[PDB]
Formats: C-alpha cells, structure tokens, sequence
C-alpha cells in the first residue's frame, strides 16, 4: 500500500496491513481463533475473574478510542485528535471487574446476557520479539438486559498476545479505535 | 398545557409535576423559554486557541459554529448554509477561514459573512446582497476564565451576572487557580433521559452517592469512600449547598480535592491542591483557598454542570424529551504537571465517560425516572425535592446565596426549579425578572 | 377530535372507523376513559402464593407491583418511587418483605408503606411525613377463582357484575373444574399492531380461522381441523357466540375440548374432558358441563382474552396505537396429572407463544389492519362488523347475554364496541351506565 | 398554524420558510391539499402490458393496486380489504384476475368488486350488499404516452391541462420519439430528507451540479463533465429554465443526450439521438428536434421527477417531514436496440440508483437542509430561491411557459413553490384556481 | 471458574467451560465448523426438509427458553423460572417444516429472506459417550420480508451431535437461552 | 435436494448447494478464509487501490441485485425479475474507486469508518474449470459516519476467485441477492 496513491488510508492502517500480508502461518491463525473464542466465552458469561486470571497479562494496556470529527484536509488544527473510553492497566481492569461483581451493583441486577460474535481472525509474529504475538479480529457485542433494552456494539481490536505464567498466551495490549463516534448504545460498558 | 398558568414547580421550588420529565409539548416550550433564552456553554480557550480555530457545539437542539477571529475575539453563528438550508460544517473541531457549503458553493467567512458565490457575475450580476445574507450570528457570546458560553437572547443578564451567587464558588478554582483548561474532545453518548435528570443530579443531589455509586464507592478506592451503601455519613460540618437567582447552584464537600479519582492519583493530588491552598490562604483568604480544594458538584443552568478537583464537565444537550446527548471533558488547573493533566483526564473518562463506572451507575436512576414521566398515572404526580427547607438562610456573612449549611439535601434542587418555573411562564427576561423579585424570600420560608 | 360527538362505532356496533386502529391522539384518550376505567388482569394466585410473593405487570402504559400481603389478601401499586420518580423494582417476579429504591435508598413495605429513609432522623428530623407517602395504590384489586383484576377507577363495578352475563359461561372451566392456574413465565413479544386487533379477534372471530389458520389446520393436526382453507363449514348447531354489558364476549365451540393441539394430546385430552364433563352433569346440569369442555374464545374487556381447553391467555399490552406486547402464559385445570400439565403448557407456547405457529398467522392481519388506520384515504373508512346482525337475541331461557346461536358471525365484535364507544364517550362510569341503558335493545334491533 | 394565512412562501416564489421541510403537522395538511388533491405517478404501460397485471404504487402515504383491465384500461383501487382492512396484496408486481384477503377470504375482481365472500349463502344470507363493497377506486386514472398517473380528486384538471406548458418540452422525448418504456423493477431506498428536497434539486437546481457532483463529474466521465468543481461555466445559450401554471417544470440542456452516461456509452448514444433528431427535424420542426435530444432535469408536481437522456425516473414517495422513499426507475426509447437498452438501465442505476454515485452525492445536502427545517432556530428562517428573478418572461414566441433563458437559475424552483402554496391555502379546485389567476405575472415581476 | 469468587457465572455456564478448556482437538473444530455452515446453508436456502434429514437426528430436542428476570439475589421465590418457545422432538419439528411449505402458508408470499452468521465454534467429544460431540457456536440470524421488516437475532446454541444413518452427524440436542426477555422482532419464528 | 418436495427451494440455490456437500477440502476452505479476510482488511481500512490490484481480476463481474417482490405462486407475469444495484466491470469499479478517493467527494470528510464481518466461509474447485475457485460467504457490514449515522448491512456472496498476475487469486465474479427490498441505509454504497 502507497498511501499517497491510495488516499484514504492512514499510515498507521498501512503498517498493520503489511504485518499480515507477509508469513502467513495456518497453525498460528488457529491458535488465535481458540485464544479469542474461549476469552469470549469466558467475557459472555460473565467470568470476569476468570477473564483476568486466564487471559490478561500483568503488563497489560487494555484502550478504546473515540476519535473527534476532523477534515479530511485538515493540517493546521494540532490538538489532541482521540479520547480515552478506556486505556487500564491490570489493576484498573480489576477495579472494573470488582464494580462488576459487587452486590451493590444495582444495574447487574436482573443479570445482563451477553453474546459475543468474533470473526475476521488474523495472527503473525512480531519479528523482533518473537514471543509477541499479533492477533487482529472483529468484535460484534450483544448486551440485552431489562426486557427490552439491547444494545449492539462493532470494532476491530488490534492485539497483542504473549506467553505468561503456566506458558499461557495473555492479552498485553488492546487498541480498539471505536468506530461511532456518538455512542447509541447508553454507554461503551462492555469489554470489547 | 397553559405555561402562563400551569403550576409545574410548586410554591419554594418544594416539589415539580413528574410530567416535566415526560412532555414533549413542553420540550418544545423549553426549546423558546429555557434555551432560547439563557445561557449555554460552547467551548474553552484551549480548544480554540489561534485565529481560525472552531468547533461546532449544540445550542439546544441548534448546532453551531464557534470560531476565533484574527481580532482574538470569538464568535458563533448557526451552522446552516444562508442559501437552501444545508448544514455548512460536518466536523468537530478545526482551522479555516472560512467555511463553504457543499450544496451550491456559497464560501463564508470565519466572520459569518457571506464572502464568495460561485460565478455570482454572471449568475446574480449586482443584485445579490451579500451584506444581508451572513450566517444567523448567536447574539451574545461571554467568557467566564476561558469557558464561553452563548446566548441566543440579545436581553439577557451579562454572564458574570447570571451566574450570580455561584460566581463567588467558582473562583478559587476557576480564577485564583492560575486557570483551567478544558481538555478534549468529549466522549459523546446519548441516554434515554431528561436533560433536567442528570442536570438535577449535579445541581444538589449528594443524597444518591452512598446509595446509587455503593459499587463503585467500594471498588474505586477513592476519598468519598466511606459513604459506600450508606455505612457511614459524612460528619456535621462536611459541606454545604448553595443556589443563586438565575437557577445555578451546587453542593461543597470540604477538602474533597482528590474527588472520585481511584487511590492511584490521592496522594499525588492532595498534595498538589494542599500547596496550592496553602499559597492562596495570603491571596484570598482561608475560607475561598479552602473552597478551592474542595469538590463542587454544580450545574451551570439550564444544562451545563461539573465536578471540580474531581474535573468533570459536562453538557447535558436536549434531543427530546426522553432523549439527551451527553459531553462529557476534563478539566485540568493549566499549572499542574503534564503527566499529572494526562493521568487525570483519562481519569474523568474512566469514572464519569462513556465507559466512566461511576456515571454508569446512574444510568437507570435518570432513565427511568424520566421516561415515568411520560405514564398516565405518574404524570401528575409530585417529584419531591423538601430536604432541608427551612433550614436554609440567605445574605450569610461568609457563604453567600441561598445556603442550606449541610452537606446533603435538596437546596439547589429547589433553585433550579424556582428559576425553571418562572422561565417556563415567561415570555422574555423582562417577565422572569418580576417573577424573580422575591426568589431568596420565596426559597427560605418556614 | 372531540370524543363526546365524534361517531368512532356506528349505531348497534355494526361498523368502526379505521382510524381507531391508528390515531395515536384515540390512544392517549384511550389511557384514561378504556385503562384507567375498567378492569385490567394482573396474575393469578399461582404465580403468586405466597406471602411476600410479588410480580410486575402492565396496566395500560403504567408498571405496578403486585404482591401477596401477610394477611393473604393482594395489593398492588405503581413501580414508581415517590421521591423522584425512579422506578423501583426491575425483576418480573420474586418474594420480598419490601422494595428499596436504587437511587437514594428508600424502602418500601410490601404493603407500599414508606417505612426507611436513610438517614431520616440527621436529615429530616421529625418533618418528613411517611404515612403520606406511600406508594400509589390500584383503587380495585379482585379476584375470579384466581385470576386477579385490578381497575384504578374507585367507581368501577365489582369484578363479577363487570363480568356481566359472560360470568356464566367461564364459570364451568373457571369455578366447576375444581379450579385453574396459570403456568408462567409468559412469553412477551412486541407486535406492530393496535391492541384492539387481537382483541377483536378473540373476542368474536370465528370466521377467519378456517382461511387465516389454513397452514396451522392442515399442518398442526387438531380436532378442529376439517376447516383447513375454508375447506369445510362447521355444521349447524357448532356452537354460538355471546356479548355483555361491559365489553366481554366470547365465542363457543360445542366440544372443543383438545382445542388446538396437535393429535399428540387429542385422545388424551378428549378422555380427560369428558371423563370431568360426565361427573359435572350431575352437578351444573348437562348445559353447563357441556360449556366446560366446549372451546371458548373469549375477551374480557378490553385487553385480556384467552381460549379455554386450547389453554392459551392472552394479555394485549399497549405501547402505542401501532405497538403493543403481548404477554402468552397457559391455564391448566389443577386436577390434572402434573405431566399432562406440562405437556399442555409446551403446547400451548408451540401453537399461540413467541413462536407459536398458529399465531403468527395472525401476524400480517392484524398488523396491517392496524397500520392502515394511519393511511389518508383509509382514516375515515368503514370497518364492518354486521356479519349475523338482526338475528341475535337477549334473555335466552338457556344461554344468557346478547346471543348469536350460531358459531360464525359478528356478534361479539359488536357488542366488544358498543362498550368502547360509550366509553370513549364518557366521562365516568355513570356515564358510561346512562350511555348502555339500553345496550342489549341497540345490539338485537332488527 | 393557520394555512389559509400562514405565508410559508413569498411572494413570486422568492423564498420558503424552512420549517415547510421539517414540520410533521404541515405534512399532515400536504396529504390532504398535495397528495390526495395531485395528479401522482403510477406505473407504465410497460409494465403492466397485459389483462391481469398489476403493480402496487404509493400515493402519498397510501398504498394502490394499479391493474389492467380486460378492456384495456387501466384502473386502481386502495390495497386495502373492506371487510376489516387487512392490506390485500403483499407483493410488488404480478398478474391476475382478483385478490383474496387472507384474513376471511374475501375476494375481489381486478376490476375491484366484491366478487365471492366465503360461505356468503350460510353465514350473510342475501343481506351482505356487495354492490356496495368495492375497493375504494382511485376518481382518476390518465396516461401521458404510456406514463400512468392518478388522482384522488374527481374535480383535478385532466392530466394533459395539468402538465401545462411542461408537456410541449416533454412531447418530443415522451411522443415523438416513437415512445419511452419504463423498465422495472425500480431500486427502492429510504432517505432522511422532506420529498420536497429532492424534487425541487430536479425541477430546478443546475446550479449545484458542478459542486456537489464534483466528483462524480470527474471520475465517471460523461459529457456533463467540464463542470467539476466549478472548474467551468455553461456558455450564454447552453440552456433555460421553465415552469408552469400547475408546479411542474423543468432545466434544459441543449443537446446533452448522453447526459451522466459515462463514456463507454457517450459515442453510442450521441450517434443514436442526432440520427433521431435529423429524422424528427422535418416532422416536428428543428427546435422541438433539438429538445428531443436535450438533457430535461424535470419534475411532474409535486413528487415525480425524471432526467431525460440520463433516463432517470423516480419517485420520491413521502414517509414523514423529514422520511422518504425513493423509487428508481430507467426510462428508455422504444426502438433502441434491445442491448442498449440494458446497457442503459443498468447505467441509470450504476448512477441514481440505490447505489448511485451520483445520487449519493446528493444525500447530505437533501438530508440536512431537510432536518435543519426541525431546528429552532432555523424553523422560521428563510431559504433563497431569488437567482434569476426579474429576467424570466412568459408568452414566448418559441419557448413556452414561465421561460427564464439562462442555463443556470432558480426560475423553475419560484414555480414550483408558488404552485405549493397556492395548494397549502386552498381547500379545493376551485380555490386553487382562484390563487392562481395570475401565477405568470407574479412570477415575472421586476 | 469457582463460582463463588466469580459471583455473576451460573453452575450451567462453569460446567460447558470446563468442557473446552480440557482436551482441544484442532480437526475436530473444523469439522463442526463444516457441519454447522453446511446447516446454516441449507436453512437459509429454506431447504426445511432437507434440513430435517441431513442434520437433524430421530431423538432431537431442540429447545429455546425465555427465562423470567428475577433478582440476583432471590432465594425464595421457586416457580418455574422459564418457559419453552422452542422443545421440540422430531415430529414436531416435521409440522413447523409442514407449516413452512404448506401453498396457503399466506406470510410466505412474497418468499422471505434469511441470512445466518455461524461464529465462535467450540467442539469436544462427550468424555463418556464417546460418540456423542458437543458443539457451542453462535449466531445472527437476519430476517428480511414485505420490502422493509427487518429482524435480527442473536443467540448462543449449545448443541449435541451424534453420527446417524449413513455415519451423517447429526442434531440430537439443541438449546438456547435466548438472551432478551421481550422479542422485538414480531415472533420467533425462526430455527436458530 | 428435490425442489418439487423442498417447495421454498430455488432451482439456482438448490444447485449451489450441490457444489459444496460434494468433494470436501479442509485446506481449500482455510485459503479461502484468508483471502476473504484479507480482502476485507483492504476495504475496512479503505485501500480501495490495493484492492482492486490484489484482490480484483480484469475481468470481474461485480453484481448486486435487487429482486421485485413476487407471488409465490405467480407463473403468468415474466417481466424483468431484478434491477442491478452493481453491475460492474473492472473499469467501472475504477471509477467507483476514483470516486471515493477525490478530494471532491464531500461525502467523505469527515472520514468514514467501515468493519465488515465474513462468516459462513465455503470453498470448492469447479468441477470443469480446474482454475476456477468458487466461494460462498457471508458478510455483515458497519459502516458509521459523522456522528450518529450508522447503516448495517447483510448479505450472502456467491464468488468465482482465479489465479491472475502473479499467481495471486482474484475475483472474477460475485454475485449478490440483496436480501432487503427496500434500502433502510440511505443507499447501498458500500462493497460488500
Ligand atoms: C453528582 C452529584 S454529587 C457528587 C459528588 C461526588 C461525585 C459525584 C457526584
Ligand atoms: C381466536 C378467535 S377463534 C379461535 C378458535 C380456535 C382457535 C383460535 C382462535
Ligand atoms: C438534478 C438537477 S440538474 C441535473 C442535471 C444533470 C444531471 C443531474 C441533475
Ligand atoms: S444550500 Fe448552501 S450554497 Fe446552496
Ligand atoms: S428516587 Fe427513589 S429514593 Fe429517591
Ligand atoms: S379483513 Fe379482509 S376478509 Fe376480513
Ligand atoms: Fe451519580
Ligand atoms: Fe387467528
Ligand atoms: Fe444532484
């Protein structure tokens, strides 16, 4: 990708595009796809000490973006283009997860169902700390809770993945760049 | 519904019909008497610092567009194009001299004015008249410290003015501080809520908080904490609320300088608004320094509100009446450490944006009091806001306002709606000037 | 439109105007003169037994509580919090001694008492007045062998003259069987239909099955099945149909017993109707223990309708004039085997539930009917239900109400909305009484 | 709002109010003195050639059967039953000799008539009079060269007197051509914008073409093409505007026949139209010639529009003030090839259609401007349709109609909406006519 | 999981992790992912009666439950907690297959249109019928009919396949929670 | 499958489901996977250039359709059955790309943001053309702009891929049935 050519796409979309286009490994793709379904199922019923414990790295940076409007033109105005929905380290993320857990916690009660739809899966090696693991995929989030309130969130998650305690492959980053910039969903309190 | 004669908000603001959450005959009467007519927040300095810098912002249901003149002035126009309507502006935030429709070509100037039409010689010869044909201008734009605000109504008080009472509040932080910045953009999410739901809740409401945040109270780890499902009760002594004639108010929650941010950032910040207080003490005295620590929780009528120390801000933009679009920045005091404003603003979105715990867990409290309004038997029933009347005092020697010297209760409640009301029955600020002549009288009664 | 002269349903119910199915102004003047007038089905005994036993359910567009007090008797109260309105319980059933509100804490008795504040004596001190708070209660609250009515209105009629001459009918499956109960959770779907859609159709429908439910007919195999695309006429004497005084009515098919299910349950059910039917002859007279085993589809004004034996009940809940949510339980006869209860109960849900196949059916007929209320050219029009008129009758020897004595016609469409018109013309229920003097008079003419 | 006095247009059409393209109740009054009053588009002959077809077709927010008759004619009826009035027909297009209702059954002749009523004989006797139990027929049903049309209003102006000055600019494409076919099926697509905003960028608004179609001006290399980005003016005598006593007008481009069509299509069909065009020049003479093969930016009042050459069709059916459902159709000559032909309608869609690049340049201006007609203070501004007036004449000795000879200019939209607000006032015809005694003097003023 | 520590999970939903988490084929996912987007097909195809002798087993229960809101904390109140909108045996799947096909079946004119999305797939053989698979996916089923209604369902479907006649696997159990409490898409009808 | 017992069942889709249930390649199905979600990288990031070089063969035919709605026992009326929405070649989908990349499409600023969902992904050789890959996927697309404005789309593809320049496999057609008759997205201007 040349994107003086093809104008539409950013640098940082071009350098992820070329990470996957390279060694394509079948077995790694595999092994991502099962990394991320059994984190959703973990997320979708609700285990989320589980999801801590089992998936996430202590060094984790788990972040959402909203980035504001801007011109496509636009190369003068220089302030800060994104804000953070999330951007939590692990002991921010075990706070969110305690505020889940609490039995005060009166919006969790009836119990939320959630449904998750993981597609689009991607892996490559990083080829400097062959111990990172790229993974890029594609969220669809279900929440219904109260009868009739459902809310339906979509992004991409660019990832990272390395091997922890027990050899096991945690999360040690996530980016999400949200993709509406007005949430219609009441509020972003889903672990994308 | 006969606005001039309707009693929504009983005698001392005591109680409001519950169908003011519900109406939408009277959303739209709100959209002439309340944001019509008042004063709305647009921007900060820090967001449109240089000539040419703008945003667009809601004004009511109204979009508009604010912009930094080369004079250092600003100025705000409706952001719909002068020829057929279209709207003129579809991004956030930008630099440009000038902004030109994507319909038919008509080029305005920074300035509202009508600059350029597309071969207007050949098309119009002389007979355009570009003079009168400049961008709808907001009559009145002010500044409080580098927060602007806008005005639709040429009649309205000066801001300062309007602000009233709770000028005196704001100060310390917004003034004696050295300044704040507004730290963007906001995180944008619509709730199925009444504006007047979360603006009443930042207004006066510090009874919910040990109750309705007991989760993230226990979670958090934050100074507030002790309060977590009710276990405890901030001593005599722990605060105070105030409201003013125009409808703004808050509650103080003495030395709550660290607010509802997460242990991670207490002693760091405790420390900063300690120093600083301790400098201030010789420049405005103990009682203001000591206000300057101290967490707000306010609303700026009708529809901006914020929490100090913790930086909250908020606009709170009407989209009907079971339908608002919430903003939500940071604020930051300009003199802290970079890393210190960083750290915080990603903060304020942690506990009150769209993924803030906190803020989540009012989401149900304000939709589903506001959509009962809209229910056949609740629409007349009474929304009780008498919490400490009697008790409170005006014209006190230190603390100036209508002022309930208690931590929890439901003094600024009572103001807010006071002022709402005689909005509502007026048709203009001559009107609610003459309803408003006896309002610090009409809120201490008993 | 002024509901006083407006002629909405013609002389003897014989025809509607279309727009009653769309305008949504008829749908607010429905909220107080059809929901907040008349008796509404809450739930049954069975759902909740026990003291502290509670559900929610809809009456109209408002949310109550409805729990089982110590005492055995039931109350029921709007879910609405009467501080600020936020609505109080979120689940659809449970047991509780009380209801604690999610937003600033107070607690309500099962009974709808206030009885905790938090912190009431440090921030209230002696001045808040519990004993006026409490919740808002439903005026009525009734019961017929289990079922359980409320009605808002004070005025209204006992629930069993309210029922008028089609007690009689319901009472040899309801009173004589020993007794039913319902089987919950119901299942709840939105439809994009007028409320009044369904309860036209159950009220008085016969003549849509054979063509409407052809697929389910010839696909489902049950007893009443030779009807399958109008392929055949049930013969004469199949049953008859009948309407009241205050809007309930119903259709009768003489020995329906295995109603809609599937061949699965027919032999089953066919020996377990008659086997009851035998001893019941010699109890309520031969009649009447044929009425037991004979399937009646039936609407109790307005909004609740069922068909016996098939065991479906039906609560048409209303959103607004083109959405409503219906809410699917099945009724059950107690003395039944436990496993055949279970089975009846499936069945029911697999024939009129969320995916009940002979309900959808009914889909695109009643949504349709409903949206075309809205269209211009169709506002005004005539929807026609004079199918049988001129030959019903009043004060049968045998069969009481206003009668037709044959199983396919209009009869109960016309006396469903000679109610609905007095209704909606009145003010209150002594005017709607001196509006109906003469109602089996209007219904038999000609 | 008063419309028998409310100026929501100027006087000669110089501007329009904004809220005309926002408020809900003004779209209610259009559906009573626009659409149920105006001629509106059918269907074509082509597409419904034969004894039994038919199509479904909105008019206004009412759904219609159009159906061929055995006789040849054609005529329409409401797509509704009356019996209960459950819609009838629930597809789009097919051919037969009546509609059975699936509710009861009832069925109906193509030709409207209540023809069968199952079970008629046990169940109504003789007494169902089904003389009177037609389809509600549409009053009139016209053809303008194959192109259907019809009218809820008996008393209308046949359709030829209604097209006024427009049909002698339409004749030589739609007559003389040896006929246009109409081919289907159309692309159907929701838009957020008032039907107003797109037929008045049709029946009037070269000016925004070399802007907001930039573009697609550049990229889909058609003849049109000089023009993007305002790279390029149209010469003196590239072109005119007209309009006509009853609303409908048009732009005319002298001999843009290739229109949009992008190059792979513009050496075929610039050789296809000059070869027409020097055969039509000796029997309809040389101007009407040229006009044949001229690109026509036309809209049949009030929601019909078409581009001529392009060979777009559409209709822009009213959902709500700011809803709308657009229907894409292409036009072709009759004895063009069968191959051009399909290259043709697939360019039509390639596009102004659901995926149209060209459309969908036009979305946001149609969409904002329409629901900036909602917003406060916008609603009683006023929108600019001022270019050109004062050099428009009418009475001409080559052109008829009211003739403004520029290319570019807002003659047709000053028709088109003094036509609008003549139908706002009037209650009728006749009161119409009365407005519009002297349309062509107040649109030559000055 | 211990679902004491992790108060929101459910014993059910500790159970079926447990399940997956153990022993992972890799081939064994592929073949289910086959079997379920070969069913997908034909059922968006509205190939009933062929669904129903390809893929679905002589001793099925296919059920969908609606489960009543109560409160999180709720020990008291013990009456039926859901209710069946689908449980169904093979009969009776053969009369909703009927009713599909049947000519005066009047919503099936104009044809509807469905669209399934298959994702998460998890499989694993039953540790003590060793002929019995267990297969967990998710899916969005669309819904398109009579130009513009439009529904979308969500739902996570915990299947039990075993080899039938000719060696075919095939349905011998599904079910369903279904995760909003109030349909908003007219009715359930249709097979998840 | 036999359409006269299946009476819902379309000649065409009973005939592409034969091309499936047949010869079976597991590695076949995997290449597929990769060259889908590759190319919807391409198209969710906007690199509408590099798509049409790696992922579109000269001689594409690129078609959307829409089909009237029709009785579904009509057998007299025989007038077109479907308008194109696409019907592209490769010179026509250059100018939809040029289209979306000049700094004149208004439309386009500020920038959209697209994610698309392939699930459902089936692959087999033609039986005759031994170069010719045939695919079948399904596809859910986001595409979100200027605040709230936020179009879902679903739709099965029917894909013939073949190796071109380079060896690199390209498609050559892709066939669409739009399954909603009426657009409820403001247009379909999207590449699905
Ligand atoms: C929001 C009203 S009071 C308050 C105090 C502290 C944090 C948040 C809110
Ligand atoms: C629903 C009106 S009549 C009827 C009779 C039998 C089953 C279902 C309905
Ligand atoms: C649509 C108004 S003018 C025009 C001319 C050419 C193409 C399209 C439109
Ligand atoms: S609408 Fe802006 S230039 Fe015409
Ligand atoms: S709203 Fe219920 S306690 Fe305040
Ligand atoms: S509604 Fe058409 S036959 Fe009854
Ligand atoms: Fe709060
Ligand atoms: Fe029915
Ligand atoms: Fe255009």
């Amino acid at each position: 990708i040349n994107i003086q050519e093809d104008k539409l796409v950013s640098a940082h979309d071009a350098e992820e595009i070329l990470r996957f286009f390279n060694c394509h490994d079948s077995a790694l793709q595999q092994e991502a796809t099962t990394l991320l379904t059994q984190e959703a199922h973990l997320l979708d019923i609700q285990a989320y000490r589980a999801w801590l414990e089992h998936c996430v790295g202590s060094e984790v940076q788990y972040q959402v973006i909203s980035r504001e409007l801007r011109a496509a033109s636009e190369r003068r105005y220089k302030l800060n283009e994104a804000m953070n929905v999330y951007n939590e380290n692990f002991q921010q993320l075990k706070v969110r997860v305690e505020h889940q857990l609490d039995p005060q916690n009166w919006g969790n009660s009836p119990k939320l169902r959630f449904t998750r739809f993981i597609t689009n899966v991607q892996a490559a090696m990083d080829v400097n700390d062959k111990e990172l693991l790229h993974i890029r995929s594609n969220v669809i989030l279900h929440r219904a809770r109260r009868g009739n309130q459902v809310d339906v969130f979509y992004a991409a998650r660019e990832d990272k993945w390395k091997r922890g305690e027990g050899g096991v492959r945690k999360l040690v980053q996530r980016f999400v760049d949200y993709p509406e910039r007005i949430l219609q969903t009441h509020n972003l309190m889903v672990f994308l | 519904m006969n606005y001039n004669n309707k009693i929504l908000v009983s005698e001392s603001g005591l109680s409001q019909k519950h169908l003011i959450h519900g109406d939408e005959e009277l959303f739209q009467h709100e959209l002439k008497t309340i944001f019509a007519r008042n004063w709305l927040f647009l921007t900060h300095d820090s967001l449109i610092p240089a000539p040419g810098d703008y945003v667009t912002a809601k004004m009511g249901i109204d979009e508009v567009i604010v912009s930094r003149q080369n004079d250092g002035s600003i100025r705000a126009f409706l952001n719909v194009c002068r020829h057929r309507g279209k709207t003129l502006v579809s991004v956030e935030a930008g630099n440009a001299k000038g902004f030109v429709c994507s319909y038919h070509g008509w080029g305005f100037g920074s300035n509202g004015e009508l600059q350029s039409v597309p071969f207007e010689k050949d098309l119009y010869g002389e007979s355009l008249n570009k003079k009168c044909l400049g961008l709808k201008e907001v009559a009145r734009v002010e500044s409080f410290h580098g927060f602007i605000y806008g005005c639709f109504d040429q009649e309205a008080p000066p801001l300062m003015d309007y602000l009233g009472d709770a000028a005196w509040y704001l100060e310390p932080m917004f003034k004696h501080s050295g300044g704040l910045e507004l730290v963007g953009p906001p995180g944008k999410v619509v709730i199925k809520a009444n504006w007047k739901a979360p603006a009443e809740n930042f207004v006066g409401d510090a009874y919910h908080v040990g109750w309705t945040h007991a989760s993230s109270l226990r979670s958090g780890e934050s100074i507030f904490s002790s309060l977590a499902g009710n276990a405890a009760l901030p001593p005599e002594g722990a605060g105070l609320q105030m409201t003013s004639k125009y409808g703004s108010g808050m509650g103080v929650l003495w030395d709550g300088y660290s607010g509802v941010h997460s242990a991670d950032l207490v002693p760091e910040l405790m420390a900063f608004g300690g120093a600083k207080q301790e400098r201030l003490n010789k420049e405005i005295g103990d009682v203001r320094a000591r206000i300057y620590r101290s967490h707000l929780n306010c609303t700026v009528f009708p529809n901006n509100s914020m929490l100090t120390c913790s930086g909250v801000f908020k606009v709170w933009n009407p989209i009907d009446a079971n339908t608002t679009e919430v903003w939500t920045y940071a604020i930051v005091e300009k003199d802290m450490p970079e890393d210190l404003k960083r750290r915080l603003a990603d903060s304020v979105q942690r506990t009150f944006g769209p993924a803030g715990f906190w803020e989540s867990d009012d989401n149900d409290n304000m939709e589903t009091a506001s959509q009962n309004g809209k229910k056949y038997q609740s629409r007349d029933s009474d929304l009780l806001s008498n919490l400490g009347f009697g008790e409170d005092v005006y014209g006190d020697a230190v603390y100036p306002g209508v002022v309930g010297k208690s931590a929890i209760g439901e003094t600024s409640y009572r103001g807010f709606y006071r002022a709402y009301q005689a909005h509502v029955s007026s048709s203009n600020w001559a009107e609610f000037e003459h309803a408003s002549s006896t309002w610090h009288t009409e809120l201490t009664k008993t």
